[PDB]
RNA sequence: GGUGAAAUUCUUGGAUUUAUUGAAGACUAACUACUGCGAAAGCAUUUGCCAAGGACGUUUUCAUUAAUCAAGAACGAAAGUUAGGGGAUCGAAGAUGAUCAGAUACCGUCGUAGUCUUAACCAUAAACUAUGCCGACUAGGGAUCGGGUGGUGUUUUUUUAAUGACCCACUCGGCACCUUACGAGAAAUCAAAGUCUUUGGGUUCUGGGGGGAGUAUGGUCGCAAGGCUGAAACUUAAAGGAAUUG
């Protein structure tokens, strides 16, 4: 019961649209489907739903977080250079 | 002692010779030529009596400001760059005994990197 | 055709008094007239003068020291200890082959509220009757050995002030107790405290400023 | 050289007894029968603070675990995982003296 | 054929040395080849250093060094003859001249 | 609706009368349901908190950043921005800060912005791939979409609907000192074509 | 002709071999 | 600024040079060696964590469980590919200034991709020691890395006794090196490239004149660039290796 080869969740797009398109959307299609960990509670119960925002389907709290994944990259680069300057600052 | 104190960063490029006096703290600047200034070349920049030519009319301006000594700063272009002193650097230190001017604690400021960047002519070289 | 110079007022430059000799020279400054007088830029600079000119011992020769002006009174500018180099002759000459380089330093903040990271260097000797050619050290002596060199460097950082230091350096006390600890490791020619560099400073408070000045 | 803490914690796992989570934790807090307590970072301050209060009340060691509760369930060699743990008896390790 | 047993200088049981710049032709070359000579310097040199310690204050005082280590590669160091050609069993001693 | 950029609602108490008064912020990334947001120059040095810009180290990242002190906020709100502080005066309480477009403009010391990066993430990355995609994109902003081109209209609509042929015909750079009517296409437009800048 | 430059030669050789053979659908 | 000389370009909006403070990205100097480690590719700032590996020590344990391998698999410099992050430097394409009979270049100024990273590909390098792995056997010599054993050897303190470092002798296990040819080879050379017409310890891979040609075709893998597999027709007396004298 292998399915698809190549494509997986876009096959739901058939023929349509071209490869490299069908093949960008799949990458973040399964991002933000993806489930997360929750900082908070402990599990995998991140959930996305309304790009930009993820919460727990257990303990209820809910991240601000990036568009198809909870963690922007450049965000995270981002909280270590707040934490280091207020470390400087506060030291 | 007394010897009203300045400090003299000469820095030599093979292409031309660098001659700057400043006050203690570098801020202030005294007298800065150059041999670009006292010869027509463009060969003869770094010229070692362009750099000696150089030191001269600093150090009529020297004691004219009132800066009778001067501490000695030597440095190659450093960094990335050649590290080897330039033709006329040794020969402007010297040229700074013509003047008059005390000489004292002589030190090497050429920038040595931790392993930097990267160089420059591309591998294979610079072939000629 | 016009001269900066005409219009320069003259300064002179008091060392702090935790060294011996503390006439510098005579700096310059651009004029006190109206809009931006002159003392904008004289207050904030930095000297470096050699440790054998400061302490009047040619001792010292080879180490560079950083010294802040903090207060303009008088005509008469005042400063403090800013870092300390080691120049690059001795530096680069205390660096030969077939030896084994080490290299330290920690982050220690003072009592007075200078947050400090001081680096120090050492290497290592034959000793005596050693046929080998060779002077390296195990990866595991020279591990604990730059542990303890921090360790050492540490604990005299952080029990006092920048003012003590200034005075601490000078005979190289703490270089003794790592000649003095290290012993029993490795043989360890050529232990330095190299550069102090002053990161973190509190401000003015002209209470450890004039702990400093108008006396020489 | 030196024994982290989940070694300590391995042998706290089979030498002695003890009893794992929120609930059960405060039995053992209620009896007195409770050596140490360790509590994962993760937890919530609520709880953190109403076992930090339980705890000196009975006047029981307190520990704050380094991870989560993730890794702390495997610390004690668990499947599952733990928020806190109470530590009934040593058994044949230490952890109450040592260094904590 | 095999010219050298170094085959041009000594690597013996690595798989790597991170290649060094040349400081003339800034040509890449091994660490393990690319000859290298150190190079220290009287910071006066010439008839300089007379006129130099007269014209200083400071008694007698000392005189600092420069201190760079060159490295060369095979083209630029044959061309400035740091080194030079030899013969077939020349080649062979490794002696430091 | 309409905005790529998730909205986070805090609470205050009212300082001056007994009430609770709800904000609209935009989440920063990493602001979340339960945490306490400080608000103020004494404010510590956190992501979702709103702080002065001269009150901030230079190197600070910071969002909905005001233009002038207490406009309740202007420059890096959307989606993923930020605007880095660059440096800091003694005279005239004035910052200096890179703009997401990347210029650089100074501004009052008092001025706010809240410690962050704009959450809603890549957005853009992802292909709109359909017309569909991008007609509910549209639906709930304004009606800018589909877009029929000029040079396909006739020459009653657009100055570029010249027919017979599908093309413009005269410069398509129009000046700054063009009049209403004349404005389409490229129209200040310093330079044209493909760049490759980097 | 350098050893390297035929090799380049040819692999250009084999795209436009692959690229008329391609017209034959 | 820049070269052999120049020009390009930068500049009295103060250029290069000077100082104070700040930012980003790379890199990890000197120490650095015919020294280390790893299956290779490779790996060079400090501390912590997570697991790993050799050699050694051993009067532990198991007791043939092993050696080498078609298939199949893990890893695999650099460039390169798809995406974001990044973008300091250097820098394909290119743009130029010079150079030459020409100069699509070498040299000079700038500079896109690249270089850096994350996720995913790619699976090629003179990926070289151009030298398969295991086991035995045959020769002298000093340096050295790690471990162990013997030194009533040595040096620094306050038992001048104690953990160290140094010397010396022995012994495994390493990265190399030197001399001799015992042998071997076409020679260059080689402690193996010896123990080969006195031709067999075990085992894996490849080659069979030069071309054509790593071409054509099929298959297969890849997003692609490409990789893997891989002919024949036909053509030709040389091609080639090492060494010698010119
Ligand atoms: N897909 C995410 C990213 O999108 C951007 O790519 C898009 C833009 O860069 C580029 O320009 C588009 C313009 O075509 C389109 N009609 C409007 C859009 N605002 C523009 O974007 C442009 O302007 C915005 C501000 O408006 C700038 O912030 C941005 O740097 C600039 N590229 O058009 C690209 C798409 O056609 C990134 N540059 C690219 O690296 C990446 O694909
Ligand atoms: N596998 C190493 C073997 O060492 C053997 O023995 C060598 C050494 O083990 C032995 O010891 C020598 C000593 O003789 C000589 N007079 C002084 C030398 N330092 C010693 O060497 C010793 O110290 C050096 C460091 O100094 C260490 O690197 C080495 O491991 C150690 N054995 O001396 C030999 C060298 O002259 C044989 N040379 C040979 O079988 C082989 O090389
Ligand atoms: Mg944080
Ligand atoms: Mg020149
Ligand atoms: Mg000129
Ligand atoms: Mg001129
Ligand atoms: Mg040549
Ligand atoms: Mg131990
Ligand atoms: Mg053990
Ligand atoms: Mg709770
Ligand atoms: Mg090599
Ligand atoms: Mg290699
Ligand atoms: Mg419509
Ligand atoms: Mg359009
Ligand atoms: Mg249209
Ligand atoms: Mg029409
Ligand atoms: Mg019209
Ligand atoms: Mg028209
Ligand atoms: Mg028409
Ligand atoms: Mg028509
Ligand atoms: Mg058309
Ligand atoms: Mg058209
Ligand atoms: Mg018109
Ligand atoms: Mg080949
Ligand atoms: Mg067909
Ligand atoms: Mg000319
Ligand atoms: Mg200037
Ligand atoms: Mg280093
Ligand atoms: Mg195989
Ligand atoms: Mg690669
Ligand atoms: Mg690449
Ligand atoms: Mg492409
Ligand atoms: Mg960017
Ligand atoms: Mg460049
Ligand atoms: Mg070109
Ligand atoms: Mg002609
Ligand atoms: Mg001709
Ligand atoms: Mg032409
Ligand atoms: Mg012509
Ligand atoms: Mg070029
Ligand atoms: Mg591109
Ligand atoms: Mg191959
Ligand atoms: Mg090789
Ligand atoms: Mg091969
Ligand atoms: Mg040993
Ligand atoms: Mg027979
Ligand atoms: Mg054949
Ligand atoms: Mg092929
Ligand atoms: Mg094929
Ligand atoms: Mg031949
Ligand atoms: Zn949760
Ligand atoms: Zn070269």
């Amino acid at each position: 019961a292998k399915r698809t080869k190549k494509v997986g969740i876009t096959g739901k797009y058939g023929v349509r649209y071209g490869s490299s398109l069908r093949r960008q959307v799949k990458k973040l299609e399964i991002q933000q489907h993806a489930r997360y960990d929750c900082s908070f509670c402990g599990k995998k119960t991140v959930k996305r739903g309304a790009a930009g925002i993820w919460t727990c389907s257990c303990c209820k709290k809910t991240v601000a977080g990036g568009a198809y994944t909870v963690s922007t990259a450049a965000a995270a680069t981002v909280r270590s250079t707040i934490r280091r300057l207020r470390e400087m600052v506060e030291a | 002692n007394s010897q009203v104190f300045g400090v003299a960063r000469i820095y030599a490029s093979f292409n031309d010779t660098f001659v700057h006096v400043t006050d203690l703290s570098g801020k202030e600047t005294i007298a800065r030529v150059t041999g670009g200034m006292k010869v027509k070349a463009d060969r003869d920049e770094s010229s070692p009596y362009a750099a000696m030519l150089a030191a001269q009319d600093v150090a009529a301006k020297c004691k004219e400001v009132g800066i009778t000594a001067v501490h000695v700063k030597i440095r190659a272009t450093g960094g990335t760059r050649t590290k080897t002193p330039g033709p006329g650097g040794q020969a402007a230190l010297r040229a700074l005994a013509r003047s008059g001017l005390r000489i004292g604690r002589i030190e090497d400021v050429t920038p040595v990197p931790s392993d930097s960047t990267r160089k420059k002519g591309g591998r294979r070289g610079r072939r000629l | 055709v016009v001269d900066p110079f005409t219009r320069k007022e003259w300064f002179d430059i008091k060392a702090p008094s935790t060294f011996e000799n503390r006439n510098v020279g005579k700096t310059l400054v651009n004029k006190s007239t109206g809009l931006k007088s002159a003392s904008d830029a004289l207050k904030g600079r930095v000297v470096e003068v050699c440790l054998a000119d400061l302490q009047g011992s040619e001792d010292h020769s080879f180490r560079k020291i950083k010294l802040r002006v903090d207060e303009v009174q008088g005509k008469n500018l005042l400063t403090n200890f800013h870092g300390m180099d080691f120049t690059t002759d001795k530096l680069r000459s205390m660096v030969r082959k077939w030896q084994t380089l080490i290299e330290a330093n920690v982050t220690v903040k003072t009592s007075d509220d200078y947050v400090l990271r001081i680096f120090a260097i050492a290497f290592t000797r034959k000793q005596a009757n050693q046929v080998k050619r060779h002077s390296y050290a195990q990866s595991s002596h020279i591990r604990a050995i730059r542990k303890v060199i921090s360790e050492i460097l540490t604990k005299e950082v952080q029990g006092s002030t920048l003012a003590q230091l200034t005075s601490k350096l000078i005979p190289e006390v703490i270089n003794k107790e790592i000649e003095n600890a290290t012993k029993d490791i490795f043989p360890l020619q050529n232990i330095h405290v190299r550069k102090v560099k002053l990161l973190k400073q509190p401000k003015f408070d002209v209470g450890a400023l004039m702990a400093l000045h108008g006396e020489g | 050289s030196q024994e982290s803490i989940n070694q300590k914690l391995a042998l706290v796992i089979k030498s002695g007894k003890y009893t794992l989570g929120y609930k059960s934790t405060v039995k053992s807090l209620r009896q007195g029968k409770s050596k140490l307590i360790i509590i994962a970072a993760n937890t919530p301050v609520l709880r953190k603070s109403e076992l930090e209060y339980y705890a000196m009340l009975s006047k029981t060691k307190v520990y704050y675990f380094q991870g989560g509760n993730n890794e702390l369930g495997t610390a004690v060699g668990k499947l599952f995982r733990v928020g806190v743990v109470s530590i009934l008896e040593a058994g044949d390790s230490d952890i109450l003296t040592t260094l904590a | 054929p095999k010219k050298r047993a170094s085959n041009g200088r000594n690597k013996k049981g690595r798989g790597h040395v991170k290649p060094v710049r040349c400081v003339n032709c800034s040509k890449s070359i091994p660490k393990d080849k690319a000859i290298k000579r150190m190079a220290i310097r009287n910071i006066v040199e010439a008839a300089a250093v007379r006129d130099l310690s007269e014209a200083s204050v400071y008694p007698e005082y000392a005189l600092p060094k420069t201190y760079n280590k060159l490295h060369y590669c095979v083209s630029c160091a044959i061309h400035a003859r740091i080194v030079r050609v030899r013969s077939r069993e020349d080649r062979k001693n490794r002696a430091p001249p | 609706s309409g905005r790529g950029a998730p909205l986070a609602k805090v609470v205050f108490r009212d300082p001056y009368k007994y009430r609770l008064r709800e904000e609209i912020f935009i989440a920063n990334e990493g602001v979340h349901t339960g945490q306490f947001i400080y608000a103020g120059k004494k404010a510590s040095l956190n992501v979702g908190n709103v702080l002065p810009l001269g009150s901030v180290p230079e190197g600070t990242i910071v969002s909905n950043v005001e233009e002038k002190p207490g406009d309740r906020g202007a420059l890096a709100r959307a989606s993923g921005n930020y605007v880095i502080i660059i440096g800091h005066n003694p005279d005239e309480n004035k910052t200096r800060v890179r703009l997401p477009s990347g210029a650089k403009k100074v501004i009052s010391s008092d001025a706010r912005g809240v410690i962050g990066v704009i959450a809603g993430g890549g957005r853009v990355d992802k292909p709109l791939l359909k017309a569909g995609r991008a007609f509910h994109k549209y639906r709930l902003k304004r009606n800018s979409w589909p877009k029929t081109r000029g040079v396909a209209m006739n020459p009653v609509d657009h100055p570029h609907g010249g027919g017979n042929h599908q093309h413009i015909g005269k410069a398509s750079t129009i000046s700054r000192g063009a009049v209403s009517g004349q404005k389409a296409g490229l129209i200040a437009a310093r330079r044209t074509g493909l760049l490759r800048g980097s | 002709m350098r050893a390297k430059w035929r090799k380049k030669r040819t692999r250009r050789l084999k795209r436009k071999r692959r690229k008329v053979r391609a017209r034959s659908k």
